[PDB]
Protein backbone atom coordinates (compact mmCIF):
# COMPACT_ATOMS: atom_id res chain seq x y z
CA UNK A 1 0.00 0.00 0.00
CA UNK A 2 1.01 3.63 -0.92
CA UNK A 3 2.19 5.37 2.28
CA UNK A 4 0.46 8.90 3.17
CA UNK A 5 2.74 10.33 5.63
CA UNK A 6 0.45 13.53 7.03
CA UNK A 7 2.71 16.28 9.00
CA UNK A 8 2.00 17.45 11.54
CA UNK A 9 0.03 14.83 13.67
CA UNK A 10 -1.41 17.76 15.92
CA UNK A 11 -1.32 21.26 15.66
CA UNK A 12 -2.85 24.32 17.91
CA UNK A 13 -3.38 27.30 16.40
CA UNK A 14 -5.75 30.31 16.92
CA UNK A 15 -8.90 32.00 14.91
CA UNK A 16 -7.38 33.90 12.81
CA UNK A 17 -4.16 31.80 11.97
CA UNK A 18 -2.90 30.42 8.80
CA UNK A 19 -2.98 26.58 9.07
CA UNK A 20 -0.91 24.50 5.98
CA UNK A 21 -0.77 20.92 6.79
CA UNK A 22 1.43 18.38 4.35
CA UNK A 23 1.36 15.40 3.45
CA UNK A 24 4.05 13.41 1.54
CA UNK A 25 3.42 9.84 -0.64
CA UNK A 26 5.22 7.10 -1.44
CA UNK A 27 5.04 8.04 -5.16
CA UNK A 28 4.03 9.54 -7.96
CA UNK A 29 -0.11 10.33 -7.99
CA UNK A 30 -0.15 12.92 -10.21
CA UNK A 31 -3.06 15.57 -8.92
CA UNK A 32 -5.10 12.34 -7.97
CA UNK A 33 -5.51 13.30 -3.64
CA UNK A 34 -8.36 15.02 -1.81
CA UNK A 35 -8.42 16.10 1.78
CA UNK A 36 -10.98 15.27 4.26
CA UNK A 37 -12.36 17.32 7.29
CA UNK A 38 -13.78 15.28 10.36
CA UNK A 39 -15.66 16.27 13.34
CA UNK A 40 -16.26 13.82 16.55
CA UNK A 41 -19.08 11.55 15.90
CA UNK A 42 -19.23 12.57 12.01
CA UNK A 43 -18.30 11.02 8.61
CA UNK A 44 -15.59 13.09 6.78
CA UNK A 45 -16.21 15.97 4.62
CA UNK A 46 -14.80 16.35 1.09
CA UNK A 47 -12.63 19.82 1.45
CA UNK A 48 -10.51 19.76 -1.65
CA UNK A 49 -9.92 17.44 -4.69
CA UNK A 50 -7.65 16.76 -7.47
CA UNK A 51 -5.06 18.25 -5.13
CA UNK A 52 -6.15 21.64 -5.60
CA UNK A 53 -9.96 21.80 -6.55
CA UNK A 54 -12.40 23.65 -3.69
CA UNK A 55 -15.23 21.34 -3.05
CA UNK A 56 -18.62 22.34 -3.51
CA UNK A 57 -19.78 24.46 -1.24
CA UNK A 58 -16.38 24.21 1.24
CA UNK A 59 -15.18 27.80 2.11
CA UNK A 60 -12.62 29.58 0.13
CA UNK A 61 -9.97 29.73 3.38
CA UNK A 62 -9.53 26.20 1.97
CA UNK A 63 -6.79 25.66 -0.63
CA UNK A 64 -4.59 23.02 -1.69
CA UNK A 65 -1.73 22.76 -3.75
CA UNK A 66 1.06 20.15 -5.28
CA UNK A 67 0.97 17.16 -7.31
CA UNK A 68 3.31 14.18 -7.40
CA UNK A 69 4.28 13.08 -4.17
CA UNK A 70 4.24 16.64 -1.58
CA UNK A 71 0.51 18.14 -1.20
CA UNK A 72 -0.19 20.74 1.50
CA UNK A 73 -3.86 21.93 2.84
CA UNK A 74 -3.28 25.68 3.69
CA UNK A 75 -6.31 27.40 5.85
CA UNK A 76 -5.78 30.78 5.05
CA UNK A 77 -7.78 32.39 7.69
CA UNK A 78 -8.48 29.48 10.71
CA UNK A 79 -12.52 29.88 11.92
CA UNK A 80 -13.77 28.29 15.20
CA UNK A 81 -15.32 25.97 13.67
CA UNK A 82 -12.65 24.45 11.64
CA UNK A 83 -10.97 22.79 14.62
CA UNK A 84 -10.95 19.15 13.43
CA UNK A 85 -9.33 16.11 12.42
CA UNK A 86 -7.95 16.48 8.82
CA UNK A 87 -7.00 13.56 6.51
CA UNK A 88 -5.17 13.58 2.83
CA UNK A 89 -6.17 10.18 0.67
CA UNK A 90 -4.95 9.66 -2.09
CA UNK A 91 -7.20 7.81 -5.10
CA UNK A 92 -4.01 5.99 -7.36
CA UNK A 93 -5.41 2.43 -7.81
CA UNK A 94 -5.84 -0.22 -5.07
CA UNK A 95 -6.00 0.28 -2.07
CA UNK A 96 -6.47 3.83 -1.40
CA UNK A 97 -5.01 4.88 1.55
CA UNK A 98 -5.37 7.75 4.21
CA UNK A 99 -3.01 9.66 6.10
CA UNK A 100 -2.93 9.16 9.34
CA UNK A 101 -4.62 13.06 10.19
CA UNK A 102 -3.83 15.82 11.98
CA UNK A 103 -5.89 16.74 14.84
CA UNK A 104 -6.47 21.09 14.96
CA UNK A 105 -7.18 22.19 18.19
CA UNK A 106 -7.40 25.43 20.05
CA UNK A 107 -4.49 27.23 21.42
CA UNK A 108 -4.71 28.77 24.70
CA UNK A 109 -2.45 29.95 27.70
CA UNK A 110 -1.25 27.36 29.57
CA UNK A 111 -3.32 26.62 32.64
CA UNK A 112 -2.30 24.22 35.31
CA UNK A 113 -5.18 21.37 35.96
CA UNK A 114 -6.91 21.37 39.22
CA UNK A 115 -6.04 17.45 41.07
CA UNK A 116 -8.28 15.80 42.76
CA UNK A 117 -8.12 12.38 43.93
CA UNK A 118 -11.23 10.01 44.75
CA UNK A 119 -10.92 6.75 47.52
CA UNK A 120 -12.73 3.73 46.17
CA UNK A 121 -16.81 3.75 47.57
CA UNK A 122 -17.64 1.85 50.58
CA UNK A 123 -19.96 0.78 48.02
CA UNK A 124 -18.04 -0.74 45.18
CA UNK A 125 -15.97 -2.39 47.93
CA UNK A 126 -18.58 -4.38 48.85
CA UNK A 127 -18.69 -6.51 45.27
CA UNK A 128 -14.87 -6.87 45.80
CA UNK A 129 -13.09 -4.17 43.30
CA UNK A 130 -11.66 -1.37 44.37
CA UNK A 131 -11.42 1.78 41.93
CA UNK A 132 -9.48 4.78 42.86
CA UNK A 133 -10.39 7.89 40.62
CA UNK A 134 -7.58 10.74 39.92
CA UNK A 135 -9.24 14.07 38.54
CA UNK A 136 -7.04 16.39 36.56
CA UNK A 137 -9.83 19.53 35.62
CA UNK A 138 -9.23 22.22 33.12
CA UNK A 139 -6.15 22.22 31.95
CA UNK A 140 -4.16 23.19 28.95
CA UNK A 141 -2.05 22.06 27.04
CA UNK A 142 -2.97 18.52 26.58
CA UNK A 143 0.26 16.46 27.70
CA UNK A 144 -0.06 15.40 31.01
CA UNK A 145 1.35 12.57 33.10
CA UNK A 146 -0.38 11.10 36.20
CA UNK A 147 1.39 8.62 38.01
CA UNK A 148 -0.23 6.77 40.78
CA UNK A 149 1.89 5.48 43.95
CA UNK A 150 0.07 3.07 46.46
CA UNK A 151 2.72 3.44 49.51
CA UNK A 152 5.42 5.28 47.52
CA UNK A 153 5.46 1.92 44.97
CA UNK A 154 5.18 3.54 41.54
CA UNK A 155 2.25 1.42 39.61
CA UNK A 156 2.12 0.90 36.44
CA UNK A 157 0.08 -1.63 34.28
CA UNK A 158 -3.54 -0.84 36.24
CA UNK A 159 -4.42 2.16 35.14
CA UNK A 160 -6.61 3.28 32.19
CA UNK A 161 -6.65 7.39 31.47
CA UNK A 162 -9.44 9.23 29.42
CA UNK A 163 -9.25 12.63 28.28
CA UNK A 164 -12.32 15.42 27.60
CA UNK A 165 -12.45 17.15 24.40
CA UNK A 166 -11.56 20.67 24.32
CA UNK A 167 -14.01 23.00 25.99
CA UNK A 168 -16.19 24.81 24.00
CA UNK A 169 -16.01 27.87 26.53
CA UNK A 170 -12.33 28.18 28.20
CA UNK A 171 -11.01 25.61 25.63
CA UNK A 172 -8.97 23.44 28.01
CA UNK A 173 -8.54 19.67 28.70
CA UNK A 174 -9.67 17.47 31.63
CA UNK A 175 -8.30 13.98 32.41
CA UNK A 176 -9.49 10.85 34.44
CA UNK A 177 -7.55 7.93 35.74
CA UNK A 178 -8.87 5.23 37.41
CA UNK A 179 -6.35 2.84 39.46
CA UNK A 180 -7.96 -0.83 39.45
CA UNK A 181 -6.84 -2.82 42.32
CA UNK A 182 -8.30 -5.71 43.77
CA UNK A 183 -10.22 -5.42 47.14
CA UNK A 184 -7.58 -7.97 48.96
CA UNK A 185 -4.69 -5.64 47.50
CA UNK A 186 -6.44 -2.09 48.47
CA UNK A 187 -7.09 -3.31 51.79
CA UNK A 188 -3.16 -4.75 52.13
CA UNK A 189 -1.88 -0.41 51.58
CA UNK A 190 -2.64 2.89 53.31
CA UNK A 191 -1.56 5.42 51.04
CA UNK A 192 -2.50 6.24 47.88
CA UNK A 193 -1.40 8.96 45.86
CA UNK A 194 -1.67 10.57 42.58
CA UNK A 195 1.29 12.62 40.82
CA UNK A 196 0.22 15.22 38.34
CA UNK A 197 3.15 16.59 36.17
CA UNK A 198 2.12 19.37 33.53
CA UNK A 199 3.63 22.32 32.19
CA UNK A 200 1.10 24.62 34.24
CA UNK A 201 3.23 23.32 37.43
CA UNK A 202 6.58 24.34 38.39
CA UNK A 203 6.86 20.98 40.29
CA UNK A 204 4.41 17.46 40.49
CA UNK A 205 1.36 18.09 42.26
CA UNK A 206 0.73 14.68 44.39
CA UNK A 207 -2.35 14.76 45.29
CA UNK A 208 -3.16 11.37 48.05
CA UNK A 209 -5.26 10.23 50.82
CA UNK A 210 -4.70 7.08 53.80
CA UNK A 211 -7.58 4.51 53.38
CA UNK A 212 -9.42 5.39 56.54
CA UNK B 1 -29.78 16.12 -2.63
CA UNK B 2 -27.79 13.09 -2.14
CA UNK B 3 -28.03 11.04 0.78
CA UNK B 4 -26.37 7.67 1.78
CA UNK B 5 -28.13 6.14 5.00
CA UNK B 6 -26.39 3.34 6.55
CA UNK B 7 -28.31 0.73 9.25
CA UNK B 8 -27.94 0.59 13.29
CA UNK B 9 -25.74 0.21 15.18
CA UNK B 10 -24.55 -3.12 15.66
CA UNK B 11 -22.51 -5.86 18.69
CA UNK B 12 -21.52 -8.93 17.36
CA UNK B 13 -19.56 -11.72 18.91
CA UNK B 14 -16.34 -12.87 18.11
CA UNK B 15 -16.09 -14.84 15.43
CA UNK B 16 -19.72 -14.05 13.91
CA UNK B 17 -20.40 -11.69 10.94
CA UNK B 18 -21.42 -8.52 10.31
CA UNK B 19 -23.56 -6.66 7.67
CA UNK B 20 -24.13 -3.65 6.98
CA UNK B 21 -26.01 -1.70 4.79
CA UNK B 22 -26.28 1.23 3.07
CA UNK B 23 -28.94 2.89 1.00
CA UNK B 24 -28.24 5.31 -1.52
CA UNK B 25 -30.84 8.18 -3.23
CA UNK B 26 -30.80 11.59 -5.08
CA UNK B 27 -28.37 10.12 -7.71
CA UNK B 28 -28.13 7.39 -10.41
CA UNK B 29 -26.72 4.22 -8.12
CA UNK B 30 -24.82 2.32 -10.98
CA UNK B 31 -22.95 5.51 -12.09
CA UNK B 32 -20.41 5.77 -8.70
CA UNK B 33 -19.09 3.23 -7.11
CA UNK B 34 -19.65 2.46 -3.51
CA UNK B 35 -16.88 2.16 -1.06
CA UNK B 36 -16.85 1.32 2.37
CA UNK B 37 -13.76 2.74 4.96
CA UNK B 38 -14.24 2.55 8.74
CA UNK B 39 -12.30 4.44 11.49
CA UNK B 40 -11.54 2.47 14.56
CA UNK B 41 -12.15 4.39 18.04
CA UNK B 42 -9.47 7.21 18.44
CA UNK B 43 -7.79 5.62 15.24
CA UNK B 44 -7.20 7.10 11.18
CA UNK B 45 -9.78 6.25 8.13
CA UNK B 46 -9.23 2.44 6.64
CA UNK B 47 -10.34 1.65 3.10
CA UNK B 48 -11.73 -1.59 2.71
CA UNK B 49 -13.42 -1.82 -0.47
CA UNK B 50 -15.06 -1.02 -3.14
CA UNK B 51 -18.02 -2.17 -5.33
CA UNK B 52 -19.31 -0.85 -8.75
CA UNK B 53 -23.49 -1.50 -8.75
CA UNK B 54 -23.79 -1.47 -12.80
CA UNK B 55 -21.31 -4.33 -13.17
CA UNK B 56 -20.95 -5.72 -9.31
CA UNK B 57 -17.25 -5.64 -9.56
CA UNK B 58 -15.46 -5.48 -6.62
CA UNK B 59 -11.95 -4.25 -5.08
CA UNK B 60 -11.30 -5.56 -1.80
CA UNK B 61 -7.81 -4.21 0.62
CA UNK B 62 -5.59 -7.42 0.72
CA UNK B 63 -6.24 -7.43 4.58
CA UNK B 64 -9.81 -8.12 4.44
CA UNK B 65 -9.78 -10.18 1.29
CA UNK B 66 -11.53 -13.89 2.15
CA UNK B 67 -13.08 -11.78 4.68
CA UNK B 68 -15.00 -8.61 3.61
CA UNK B 69 -17.64 -9.10 1.12
CA UNK B 70 -19.16 -6.31 -0.87
CA UNK B 71 -23.22 -6.52 -2.32
CA UNK B 72 -24.86 -4.10 -4.23
CA UNK B 73 -28.74 -4.37 -5.14
CA UNK B 74 -29.75 -2.04 -7.83
CA UNK B 75 -33.09 -2.48 -7.39
CA UNK B 76 -33.41 -0.58 -3.86
CA UNK B 77 -30.00 0.93 -4.76
CA UNK B 78 -28.22 -0.25 -0.79
CA UNK B 79 -25.19 -1.14 -1.23
CA UNK B 80 -23.65 -4.04 1.79
CA UNK B 81 -20.66 -4.70 3.36
CA UNK B 82 -20.32 -8.08 5.33
CA UNK B 83 -17.78 -8.35 7.62
CA UNK B 84 -17.09 -12.16 8.59
CA UNK B 85 -14.71 -14.11 11.50
CA UNK B 86 -15.09 -10.64 13.57
CA UNK B 87 -12.81 -9.98 16.45
CA UNK B 88 -11.94 -7.56 18.66
CA UNK B 89 -9.91 -5.22 16.11
CA UNK B 90 -12.57 -4.81 13.85
CA UNK B 91 -14.68 -2.49 16.41
CA UNK B 92 -15.42 0.56 14.17
CA UNK B 93 -17.67 2.76 12.64
CA UNK B 94 -18.02 1.47 9.62
CA UNK B 95 -18.72 4.43 6.23
CA UNK B 96 -19.76 4.01 3.07
CA UNK B 97 -19.18 6.61 0.62
CA UNK B 98 -19.50 7.37 -2.93
CA UNK B 99 -16.85 8.22 -5.23
CA UNK B 100 -17.63 11.13 -7.27
CA UNK B 101 -15.94 11.97 -9.99
CA UNK B 102 -15.54 15.38 -11.68
CA UNK B 103 -14.91 14.43 -15.70
CA UNK B 104 -11.64 13.96 -16.57
CA UNK B 105 -9.55 15.21 -13.66
CA UNK B 106 -10.25 13.26 -10.69
CA UNK B 107 -12.15 10.50 -8.13
CA UNK B 108 -13.35 11.75 -4.59
CA UNK B 109 -15.45 10.48 -1.67
CA UNK B 110 -18.41 12.97 -1.79
CA UNK B 111 -21.52 11.78 0.08
CA UNK B 112 -20.73 9.73 3.32
CA UNK B 113 -23.01 7.73 5.15
CA UNK B 114 -23.35 9.09 8.65
CA UNK B 115 -21.58 5.84 9.68
CA UNK B 116 -22.69 2.53 11.32
CA UNK B 117 -20.78 1.28 15.14
CA UNK B 118 -19.87 -1.86 14.94
CA UNK B 119 -18.68 -3.60 18.05
CA UNK B 120 -16.99 -7.05 18.08
CA UNK B 121 -17.50 -7.96 21.99
CA UNK B 122 -18.25 -11.49 23.64
CA UNK B 123 -19.63 -9.61 26.21
CA UNK B 124 -23.57 -9.44 27.05
CA UNK B 125 -25.42 -6.70 27.31
CA UNK B 126 -25.49 -4.82 31.69
CA UNK B 127 -26.23 -2.16 33.01
CA UNK B 128 -23.82 -0.15 34.96
CA UNK B 129 -23.23 0.16 38.64
CA UNK B 130 -22.67 3.82 39.77
CA UNK B 131 -20.48 4.62 42.84
CA UNK B 132 -20.25 8.04 44.04
CA UNK B 133 -16.96 9.67 43.72
CA UNK B 134 -17.12 11.95 47.37
CA UNK B 135 -15.41 15.12 48.04
CA UNK B 136 -12.68 26.96 48.05
CA UNK B 137 -13.66 24.36 45.48
CA UNK B 138 -15.12 20.73 45.54
CA UNK B 139 -14.82 18.21 43.43
CA UNK B 140 -17.52 15.49 43.29
CA UNK B 141 -18.63 12.58 40.59
CA UNK B 142 -19.72 9.13 39.87
CA UNK B 143 -18.03 6.56 38.64
CA UNK B 144 -20.14 4.46 36.14
CA UNK B 145 -18.70 1.06 36.07
CA UNK B 146 -19.13 -2.57 34.31
CA UNK B 147 -21.77 -1.69 31.62
CA UNK B 148 -22.58 -2.81 27.40
CA UNK B 149 -22.67 -1.73 25.34
CA UNK B 150 -21.68 1.80 24.88
CA UNK B 151 -23.46 5.06 25.44
CA UNK B 152 -24.31 5.72 28.99
CA UNK B 153 -25.54 9.77 29.19
CA UNK B 154 -25.02 11.22 32.78
CA UNK B 155 -26.50 14.37 33.88
CA UNK B 156 -26.00 16.40 37.01
CA UNK B 157 -29.35 17.37 39.38
CA UNK B 158 -31.95 16.36 36.89
CA UNK B 159 -29.70 18.39 33.94
CA UNK B 160 -30.28 21.68 36.21
CA UNK B 161 -26.15 21.74 37.12
CA UNK B 162 -24.12 22.03 33.96
CA UNK B 163 -21.43 24.22 34.76
CA UNK B 164 -18.03 22.70 35.37
CA UNK B 165 -19.44 18.94 34.55
CA UNK B 166 -17.08 16.97 33.18
CA UNK B 167 -18.24 13.18 31.76
CA UNK B 168 -15.31 11.28 29.92
CA UNK B 169 -15.02 8.99 26.96
CA UNK B 170 -15.79 4.98 28.50
CA UNK B 171 -12.57 3.50 29.02
CA UNK B 172 -12.64 -0.23 27.79
CA UNK B 173 -11.94 -2.50 30.70
CA UNK B 174 -10.19 -6.30 30.20
CA UNK B 175 -13.65 -7.70 31.64
CA UNK B 176 -14.99 -6.04 28.12
CA UNK B 177 -17.18 -3.93 29.93
CA UNK B 178 -16.89 -0.23 29.72
CA UNK B 179 -16.16 2.13 32.61
CA UNK B 180 -16.70 5.71 32.65
CA UNK B 181 -16.81 8.82 35.43
CA UNK B 182 -18.45 12.15 34.94
CA UNK B 183 -17.32 15.00 37.48
CA UNK B 184 -18.29 18.45 38.57
CA UNK B 185 -16.55 21.20 40.44
CA UNK B 186 -18.70 23.09 42.67
CA UNK B 187 -18.08 25.80 45.56
CA UNK B 188 -16.93 23.70 49.13
CA UNK B 189 -19.94 26.17 50.77
CA UNK B 190 -22.19 24.27 48.79
CA UNK B 191 -22.45 20.79 50.20
CA UNK B 192 -24.04 21.22 52.77
CA UNK B 193 -26.99 23.42 51.53
CA UNK B 194 -27.38 21.31 47.96
CA UNK B 195 -27.97 17.78 47.30
CA UNK B 196 -25.78 16.75 44.34
CA UNK B 197 -27.17 13.65 42.10
CA UNK B 198 -25.90 12.18 39.40
CA UNK B 199 -28.29 10.83 36.75
CA UNK B 200 -27.13 7.87 35.24
CA UNK B 201 -29.02 6.45 32.05
CA UNK B 202 -28.08 3.25 30.00
CA UNK B 203 -30.68 2.39 27.37
CA UNK B 204 -29.62 -0.76 25.94
CA UNK B 205 -30.02 -2.35 28.99
CA UNK B 206 -32.81 0.21 30.85
CA UNK B 207 -31.12 1.05 33.80
CA UNK B 208 -31.95 4.24 35.15
CA UNK B 209 -29.81 5.41 38.24
CA UNK B 210 -29.92 8.59 40.25
CA UNK B 211 -26.91 8.17 42.77
CA UNK B 212 -26.94 10.80 45.31
CA UNK B 213 -23.29 11.91 45.97
CA UNK B 214 -22.48 12.91 49.45
CA UNK B 215 -19.43 14.28 51.41
CA UNK C 1 -26.97 -0.19 -21.05
CA UNK C 2 -23.99 2.19 -21.46
CA UNK C 3 -23.61 5.25 -18.21
CA UNK C 4 -24.66 8.81 -18.92
CA UNK C 5 -21.88 10.42 -21.18
CA UNK C 6 -20.49 7.01 -22.22
CA UNK C 7 -21.32 5.49 -25.70
CA UNK C 8 -21.94 1.83 -26.39
CA UNK C 9 -20.03 0.24 -29.73
CA UNK C 10 -19.81 -4.02 -29.56
CA UNK C 11 -20.53 -4.57 -26.16
CA UNK C 12 -18.66 -2.60 -25.15
CA UNK C 13 -18.71 1.04 -23.30
CA UNK C 14 -16.26 3.92 -24.23
CA UNK C 15 -15.99 7.03 -22.36
CA UNK C 16 -13.96 9.63 -24.92
CA UNK C 17 -12.34 12.29 -22.66
CA UNK C 18 -12.24 16.29 -23.03
CA UNK C 19 -8.94 16.95 -21.62
CA UNK C 20 -5.39 15.88 -21.07
CA UNK C 21 -3.42 13.43 -19.14
CA UNK C 22 -0.04 11.59 -18.76
CA UNK C 23 -0.49 8.12 -19.59
CA UNK C 24 -0.46 6.20 -15.97
CA UNK C 25 -2.98 9.42 -15.30
CA UNK C 26 -5.70 8.37 -17.46
CA UNK C 27 -5.18 4.52 -17.08
CA UNK C 28 -5.49 5.44 -13.26
CA UNK C 29 -9.14 7.65 -14.27
CA UNK C 30 -10.19 4.71 -16.45
CA UNK C 31 -9.78 2.27 -13.98
CA UNK C 32 -11.76 4.21 -11.07
CA UNK C 33 -14.24 4.21 -13.28
CA UNK C 34 -14.56 0.53 -13.61
CA UNK C 35 -12.73 0.66 -16.83
CA UNK C 36 -9.57 0.66 -18.86
CA UNK C 37 -7.65 2.60 -21.60
CA UNK C 38 -9.14 1.42 -24.86
CA UNK C 39 -7.93 -2.30 -26.37
CA UNK C 40 -8.64 -2.09 -29.70
CA UNK C 41 -8.64 -5.56 -31.42
CA UNK C 42 -10.23 -4.97 -34.66
CA UNK C 43 -10.68 -2.17 -37.33
CA UNK C 44 -14.19 -2.13 -36.48
CA UNK C 45 -13.42 -0.75 -33.39
CA UNK C 46 -10.60 1.31 -34.58
CA UNK C 47 -12.84 2.71 -37.09
CA UNK C 48 -15.35 3.79 -34.49
CA UNK C 49 -12.81 5.26 -31.95
CA UNK C 50 -11.93 7.19 -35.01
CA UNK C 51 -14.93 8.76 -35.52
CA UNK C 52 -15.13 9.69 -32.00
CA UNK C 53 -11.83 10.77 -31.20
CA UNK C 54 -11.16 13.41 -34.45
CA UNK C 55 -7.70 14.30 -35.47
CA UNK C 56 -6.26 14.39 -31.81
CA UNK C 57 -3.98 12.59 -29.76
CA UNK C 58 -5.35 10.19 -27.66
CA UNK C 59 -4.12 7.55 -25.28
CA UNK C 60 -4.71 3.93 -25.84
CA UNK C 61 -4.15 0.95 -23.59
CA UNK C 62 -0.88 -0.20 -25.09
CA UNK C 63 2.55 0.77 -23.47
CA UNK C 64 5.86 -1.25 -23.61
CA UNK C 65 6.66 -0.58 -20.12
CA UNK C 66 6.39 -4.64 -18.87
CA UNK C 67 8.94 -5.39 -21.66
CA UNK C 68 6.94 -6.31 -24.79
CA UNK C 69 4.14 -4.53 -25.73
CA UNK C 70 0.59 -5.22 -24.05
CA UNK C 71 -2.34 -3.98 -24.04
CA UNK C 72 -3.76 -3.07 -20.62
CA UNK C 73 -6.52 -6.00 -20.37
CA UNK C 74 -3.95 -8.75 -21.34
CA UNK C 75 -5.10 -9.67 -24.68
CA UNK C 76 -2.24 -10.48 -26.74
CA UNK C 77 -0.68 -8.01 -28.79
CA UNK C 78 1.50 -10.11 -31.07
CA UNK C 79 -1.71 -12.10 -32.06
CA UNK C 80 -3.63 -8.91 -32.23
CA UNK C 81 -4.66 -6.16 -34.72
CA UNK C 82 -2.21 -3.15 -34.98
CA UNK C 83 -2.29 -0.11 -37.32
CA UNK C 84 1.07 1.87 -36.45
CA UNK C 85 1.97 4.63 -37.96
CA UNK C 86 4.65 3.74 -40.66
CA UNK C 87 7.89 3.23 -38.88
CA UNK C 88 6.28 3.32 -35.73
CA UNK C 89 6.70 2.05 -32.90
CA UNK C 90 10.30 3.31 -33.05
CA UNK C 91 11.04 4.19 -29.03
CA UNK C 92 12.40 7.74 -29.90
CA UNK C 93 14.86 9.45 -27.98
CA UNK C 94 15.08 13.26 -29.94
CA UNK C 95 12.01 14.35 -27.85
CA UNK C 96 13.95 16.29 -25.25
CA UNK C 97 11.81 15.25 -22.78
CA UNK C 98 14.06 11.85 -21.15
CA UNK C 99 13.65 8.96 -22.16
CA UNK C 100 12.13 6.49 -25.07
CA UNK C 101 8.74 6.30 -25.80
CA UNK C 102 6.59 3.96 -24.08
CA UNK C 103 2.91 4.41 -24.55
CA UNK C 104 0.95 3.93 -28.04
CA UNK C 105 -1.70 7.31 -29.09
CA UNK C 106 -4.04 7.65 -31.60
CA UNK C 107 -2.49 10.13 -33.93
CA UNK C 108 -4.44 12.76 -35.94
CA UNK C 109 -4.96 9.97 -38.82
CA UNK C 110 -6.37 7.21 -36.67
CA UNK C 111 -2.73 5.35 -36.89
CA UNK C 112 -0.68 4.63 -33.60
CA UNK C 113 2.24 6.31 -32.43
CA UNK C 114 4.07 5.34 -29.01
CA UNK C 115 4.74 8.84 -27.50
CA UNK C 116 6.44 10.00 -24.10
CA UNK C 117 3.90 8.71 -21.32
CA UNK C 118 4.11 11.85 -19.45
CA UNK C 119 2.48 14.07 -22.27
CA UNK C 120 -0.98 15.04 -21.80
CA UNK C 121 -2.95 13.54 -24.31
CA UNK C 122 -6.74 12.78 -24.08
CA UNK C 123 -7.86 9.65 -23.61
CA UNK C 124 -10.39 6.89 -24.32
CA UNK C 125 -11.84 4.69 -21.19
CA UNK C 126 -13.42 1.50 -22.25
CA UNK C 127 -15.61 -1.27 -20.12
CA UNK C 128 -17.05 -4.34 -21.42
CA UNK C 129 -20.75 -5.23 -20.76
CA1 LIG D 1 -11.93 -3.25 -27.02
CA1 LIG E 1 9.48 2.06 -25.76
CA1 LIG F 1 7.19 7.14 -31.85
Amino acid sequence: DIQMTQSPSSLSASVGDRVTITCRISENIYSNLAWYQQKPGKAPKLLIYAAINLADGVPSRFSGSGSGTDFTLTISSLQPEDFATYYCQHFWGTPFTFGQGTKLEIKRTVAAPSVFIFPPSDEQLKSGTASVVCLLNNFYPREAKVQWKVDNALQSGNSQESVTEQDSKDSTYSLSSTLTLSKADYEKHKVYACEVTHQGLSSPVTKSFNRG
Amino acid sequence: EVQLVQSGAEVKKPGSSVKVSCKASGYTFTNYGINWVRQAPGQGLEWMGEIFPRSDNTFYAQKFQGRVTITADKSTSTAYMELSSLRSEDTAVYYCARKGRDYGTSHYFDYWGQGTTVTVSSASTKGPSVFPLAPGTAALGCLVKDYFPEPVTVSWNSGALTSGVHTFPAVLQSSGLYSLSSVVTVPSSSLGTQTYICNVNHKPSNTKVDKKVEP
Amino acid sequence: GCPVNWVEHERSCYWFSRSGKAWADADNYCRLEDAHLVVVTSWEEQKFVQHHIGPVNTWMGLHDQNGPWKWVDGTDYETGFKNWRPEQPDDWYGHGLGGGEDCAHFTDDGRWNDDVCQRPYRWVCETEL
